[PDB]
């Protein structure tokens, strides 16, 4: 499956590309989120919406809902990406390098991720666990124009990917698919169509 | 039941049959199995002789009628002929039907009337030798059992195996046979007694019409005329009493199908178009025409069986075309007039085009060319067929004009480009008409109602930008052949085309944009654009659009100030001038006096929960003249004068914030048209900071810099 | 580009890999991009391509597959089977769809019916593939035929499409509008087969999946497979007597019930048992007898297996010495009485 397979690596164009408009709808549709260090009577569900614009993220302090996402106008309504400088994973966070009492626990190190704007203020997130971490890594490196970092993003490529090839090899079974290019005899200089055209 | 093959293949013994001798003088036999069915008429005795053979001793004569009865009648009667005494033997076995079984037997007759009537059927179709006798012996069974009315539905299931089998000997059978058949369908149609006997008809007439359709059994065409002649109008009658939806309906409407797609002009138009009286004919095309129509809309069938839905859209097209047919050949010029059933004919017509377009026709990118090649390309026919239709009608399109310009749009609207192109210039053949009803008048009436229609229609989402360059091009085009009227047809034509740009501009922003003050924006814009064009019906429901997206947004002061927009139109008087001032929410008598009494009412209300005292005393005012001058409701005035001292408690008493106002320089050249290099200096909300109005503004449009 | 000629022996004009674009119109054409080419050259066919049927592509004829073949597979004799190809045909129109089926499917996530249709999907390309050979009998033609459209149809059922009739020889015949109280029927058997079909996906799919092993609540026989045994032998006599008595409580469709038993001494097997056949049957109770001759001096080690037989391996029983859980229970109670017939309560 050797030009099977380079004619599968080759061809990106479409397949990521709907890949991250599904990761806008994915951040649009919205969830409940996670804050920081929720001890004294401080609330630990919260929102952060994208818009069906896909430019602007609706968010703030907000409440216990049991359903999931309030649709309004909250605390910290813009988060512009026209100038965001990157968002750190890992062990790059200025939230997370606290030597106080807001230190972090350890088994939460795979949460890990911050968007960092102003170049001196942080919006941190927690996520519940590693897949939609990574889903919401997903949606911020497309945010830049770049790579994907899930490990559900490489399931599904390679399964989408390896399904469209499979679709496409319709046409040709029962026949052998040569790799040699085959050549290029000669043509007629005329454009003398013979037969009308349409 | 349970064996299937080998000992069922003795069932049908090819074995016993084959391998033996069976030669001999069975008839004998035959004779007295006739006295064992029937002289031994009794209790138990006969109880058991006869129902313990369904068929089975006959279904060994099955084979017999050959191999026993042939031989011996070759072998051994060869020159001793015989073969007519078995037609007097078991016409007696027919005459003790006819008497036993109808006159004095009295109980099993429920039982065995039920199953005696099972055997024939069951052993007549191997005996095909001597097919007049058939005949005979058959309407004879015609002659027996007419019934009491018990619609045991057995009879029924007797013809049903009847016409199964020896329809192949087709010739002489099908038609000394069907008379009964018909005799008692058309019972079925209307006795109080349908209910029964609904399922069985419609088995039976699936079937009769399925063995008749098969193209090599046996020719068919003038049976299938007299089938025509004597129950469409009963089948068409079946689904006035069948009409309701809930029953096997589907059923019959399929039979109907059949049998309307199996016979062609040459048997249709010979004498179903060609009965009696004119008004009794009248009344069955009426029939016809609106059960085609109530089929068609609110369609039987599950909306996900594309084929049968299309092979029903065409027979329906040969069932609407040979009908129409009829039409003009009986009910044009040549008939006298009341020749307003055309308005059934064509609202059937649109009511079917307007269906299977370019989402369904489009769902795979082959789909199109699936449903464009198998069926063609339906809704093309039909429009050709309307199109021709409204060249016919000629002279007398005057009288059906106005009512007839909305649902014409429902064809012009269709997406694809050939039917449109035909369509269109339906439009100037209106104009044409109205310009020779212009000695008293213009085609303002046409316009009017197009203009209306239109732009329900266009709002609703069906044109686009190609059908307005179109339309424009076809009615400018039209409107260049004729005389000076067509000039102002021209100047017509360009308000037309300017009501579909702010249409179509209208229509993408609301579903694009979801902001709702872009849609305020925008609605406004047709709301002045209605204004200036000056179209008031349509201007109120557009208001009231406003409205609602206030009344849903509760910005009170602007719902009420437009609503007061809408109120300040009326007048204080009594006569209602205009009837186009009832909204669609709820529509009957109201003067002109109640209505502002109801629009002040709320507006005072609006005004009132929306901190903007000072109207709502203004208006207040002006109620409260009007109540204690012309209609003395003067416990109106109480509660009235009650509310007007509140308002003036509230203004002094309390007090409210003031709004912050901003101004708002959409600079640039990439925004709208509306939008582009002008300041809107936006009212704002109680305490709002700069920094949040320049937030949503930034929400509102890509872009977001400073 | 000149003497460009009408044919229609192009219907199935096929690629190999990427073409390259040394013509403006070409791409990177993927591996089937037929071609309904309107026009002829010796080596070089410039036709239609399915992508973009109203743009013109220049094909050699070394990257194209002489295909004289049609729509119609029977007018050339190029059905390897009379009466099917119409099948394969529509099956590629109908992965031609699944094409947008999993275009769309990912914008938003109903990921169950997605997961099985990986799973059924997969099922659909792997009965194709067998089928393109056709040395299948022609019995296992018609199933395929049976199943191929069940699947078709059941894809146009959870999405929202059209329906499919003429389960026989190539969904043609019927839909070749030539009659209509036969259709009008067709209709209703295929739409009693969705109803039917639905009802038993609803079942099966979400109670009977978790209504077993999973979930507490009462349910019919399924693989907790229980069979019973009793094993007599007689010192004196130097005989075993065997009872398959009954083996009930089978899983789904359990398919030819029968069993099997082997003396076995070693490695190799020395003697083996027959027994009568019978059809599919949840509780089946042969109780059958067949007698091995080995002595007590003999009995202190063999291999006495045992299997139930369905076509697929349910499992496997072998009691000796050596035995398990379930089986050393009836090893101490054959060993302790030599006279009676002891039955027994056994799963594998």
């Amino acid at each position: 499956s050797r030009p099977i397979l380079e004619l599968k690596e080759k061809i990106q164009p479409e397949i990521l590309e709907l890949i991250k408009q599904q990761r806008l709808n994915r951040l649009v549709e919205g969830t409940c989120f996670r804050k920081l260090n929720a001890r004294r009577r401080q609330d630990k569900f919260w929102y952060c919406r994208l818009s069906p614009n896909h430019k602007v993220l609706h968010y703030g302090d907000l409440e216990e809902s049991p359903q999931g996402e309030v649709p309004h106008d909250s605390l910290q309504d813009k988060l512009p990406v026209a100038d965001i400088k990157a968002v750190v994973t890992g062990k790059d966070c200025p939230h997370m390098k606290e030597k106080g009492a807001l230190k972090q626990n350890k088994e939460v190190l795979e949460l890990a991720f911050s968007i960092l704007y102003d170049s001196n203020c942080q919006l941190n997130f927690i996520a519940p666990d590693k897949h939609e971490y990574c889903i919401w890594t997903d949606g911020l490196n497309a945010l830049l124009g770049k790579d994907m970092m899930s490990d559900l993003t490489r399931n599904d490529l390679d399964t989408l990917l390896s399904m469209e090839i499979k679709l496409r090899l319709l046409d040709l079974e029962n026949i052998q698919i040569p790799d040699a290019p085959p050549p290029i005899p000669k043509e007629p200089s005329n454009y003398d169509f013979v037969y009308d055209c349409n | 039941s349970l064996i299937g093959d080998i000992k069922f293949q003795h069932f049908n013994p090819v074995l016993e049959t084959y391998i033996y001798k069976h030669f001999s003088a069975t008839l004998a036999y035959v004779k007295l199995s006739k006295v064992l069915n029937f002289y031994v008429a009794n209790a138990d005795d006969s109880s058991k002789t006869e129902l313990l053979f369904a068929a089975l001793k006959a279904l060994k004569y099955l084979f017999r009628f050959i191999i026993q009865s042939r031989v011996l009648y070759l072998r051994f009667y060869g020159q001793s002929k015989d073969g007519d005494e078995f037609n007097n033997s078991i016409r007696q076995l027919f005459l003790a039907f006819n008497m036993l079984m109808d006159r004095p037997l009295e109980e099993a007759v429920k039982i065995k009337g039920a199953a005696l009537k099972y055997l024939p059927s069951i052993i007549n179709d191997v005996k095909l030798v001597f097919d007049p006798v058939e005949l005979s012996v058959l309407f004879c069974k015609f002659i027996q059992s007419i019934p009491d009315n018990q619609l045991v539905r057995q009879k029924l299931n007797c013809m049903t195996k009847i016409v199964e089998s020896t329809l192949f000997r087709q010739s002489e059978c099908r038609e000394v046979l069907l008379p009964l058949l018909t005799d008692q369908l058309s019972g079925q149609l209307d006795d109080n007694s349908n209910k029964p006997d609904h399922e069985a008809s419609s088995q039976l007439l699936s079937n009769i019409l399925e063995v008749l359709d098969r193209k090599d059994v046996g020719a068919t065409a003038v049976h299938i005329q007299l089938i025509m002649e004597r129950l469409l109008r009963r089948i068409n009658r079946t689904v006035i009493g069948m009409n309701r939806q809930s029953p096997h309906i589907g059923s019959f409407v399929a039979c109907m199908i059949a049998l309307l797609q199996q016979m062609d002009d040459s048997h249709y138009s010979h004498y179903i178009s060609t009965f009696k009286t004119r008004q009794d004919i009248i009344d069955f095309l009426m029939e016809t025409f609106i059960m085609f129509k109530d089929l068609i809309g609110k369609n039987v069938y599950a909306k996900d069986w594309m084929v049968m839905n299309m092979t029903q859209n065409r027979v329906f097209l040969r069932a609407i075309n040979q009908f129409a047919e009829v039409l003009t050949r009986f009910f044009m010029d040549q008939a006298s007039f009341e020749l307003q059933l055309w308005n059934n004919y064509f609202h059937l017509a649109v009511a079917f085009l307007t269906h299977e377009s370019l989402q369904l026709e489009t769902f795979s990118q082959a789909k199109r060319n699936k449903i464009v090649k198998k069926y063609g390309d339906m809704r093309k026919e039909i429009g050709f067929r309307i199109r021709d239709m409204w060249y016919n009608l000629g002279p007398h399109k005057i009288k059906f004009i106005p009512s007839m310009v909305g649902p014409i749009l429902e064809v012009t609207l269709t997406p694809e480009v050939e039917l449109r192109k035909a369509t269109i210039p339906i439009f100037f053949d209106m104009m044409q008409c109205e310009f020779n009803f212009s000695g008293n008048g213009n085609f303002h009436m046409f316009e009017n109602e197009l203009i209306t229609k239109l732009d329900q229609e266009v709002e609703g989402g069906r044109g686009d930008e190609q059908y307005k360059v179109l339309l424009e091009k076809l009615l400018l085009e039209h409107c260049r052949k004729h005389k000076y009227l067509s000039s102002s047809g021209e100047v017509f034509a360009l308000l037309v085309s300017s009501l579909l740009e702010n249409l179509l501009d209208y229509r993408t922003i609301i579903m694009q944009d979801e902001s709702k003050e872009n849609r305020m924006s925008c609605t406004v814009n047709v709301l002045n654009f209605y204004k200036e064009k000056k179209r008031e019906d349509i201007y109120i429901r557009y208001l009231y659009k406003l409205r609602d997206l206030h009344r849903d947004c509760e910005n009170y002061t602007e719902a009420a100030y437009t609503l007061l927009l809408h109120a300040e139109l009326l007048q204080w008087s009594d006569k209602p001038c205009v009837p186009h001032l009832l909204q669609r929410d709820s529509y009957y008598v109201y003067t002109q006096q109640e209505l502002k009494e109801k629009l002040y009412q709320e507006i005072i209300s609006y005004f009132d929960k929306g901190k903007m005292w000072e109207k709502a005393i203004k208006l207040s005012k002006e109620l409260a003249e009007t109540y204690e001058s012309k209609v003395f409701d003067y416990e109106g005035l109480g509660n009235l004068l009650k509310k007007r001292a509140s308002f003036y408690e509230n203004i002094i008493k309390a007090m409210r914030p003031q709004p912050e106002y901003f101004a708002v320089g959409y600079y640039g050249q990439g925004f709208p048209s509306f939008l582009r290099n002008k300041i809107f200096i936006y009212r704002g909300k109680e305490y709002e900071r700069r920094e949040d109005f320049s937030l949503r503004l930034l929400t509102q449009f890509p872009n977001a810099e400073k | 580009m000149a003497r460009w000629i009408p044919t229609k022996r192009q219907k199935y004009g096929v690629a190999i890999y990427n073409y390259n674009a040394s013509q403006d119109v070409e791409l990177s054409l993927q591996i089937g991009d037929t071609v309904h080419i309107l026009e002829m050259y010796e080596g070089w066919y410039r036709g239609y391509t399915l992508q973009n049927k109203s743009k013109k592509g220049i094909f050699p004829e070394t990257y194209i597959h002489l295909k004289e073949a049609t729509v119609e597979d029977l007018g050339q004799h190029e059905t390897v089977i009379p009466g099917e190809l119409p099948l394969v045909q529509e099956l590629t129109s109908t992965l031609r769809e699944w094409a947008v089926i999993w275009r769309k499917l990912y914008v938003n996530n109903k990921l169950t019916l997605f997961r099985q249709l990986q799973q059924m999907t997969y099922s659909l390309i792997e009965w194709r593939s067998q089928i393109l050979s056709g040395t299948l009998p022609k019995d296992e033609l018609a199933e395929l035929k049976k199943k191929v459209t069940a699947k078709i149809d059941h894809g146009n059922r959870m999405l929202g499409l059209d329906l499919v009739v003429r389960d026989d020889n190539g969904n043609i015949l019927d839909p070749d509008e030539t009659s209509t109280i036969a259709l009008f029927k067709a209709h209703e058997v295929a739409s009693k087969r969705i109803e039917e079909k639905i009802q038993e996906e609803k079942s099966i799919l979400q109670n009977l999946d978790l209504r077993g092993q999973s979930i507490f609540s009462t349910i019919h026989t399924y693989g907790l497979y229980v069979n019973f045994k009793n094993f007599v032998c007689n010192i004196g006599e130097d005989a075993e007597l065997f009872m398959a008595l009954y083996d009930p409580d089978q899983s789904t469709f359990i398919s030819e019930n029968y069993l099997i038993r082997w003396g076995s001494n070693g490695m190799p097997k020395e003697i083996e048992k027959l027994n009568n056949l019978q059809a599919v049957f949840t509780d089946l109770s042969s109780m059958d007898l067949i007698r091995p001759r080995v002595s007590l001096v003999c009995q202190i080690v063999r291999v006495g297996h045992m299997e139930l037989k369905e076509g697929k391996k349910h499992t496997c029983g072998l009691r000796r010495p050596f035995g398990v859980a379930v089986m050393d229970i009836t090893d101490i109670i054959h060993g302790k009485v030599d006279d009676e017939e002891k039955q027994h309560f056994i799963p594998f």
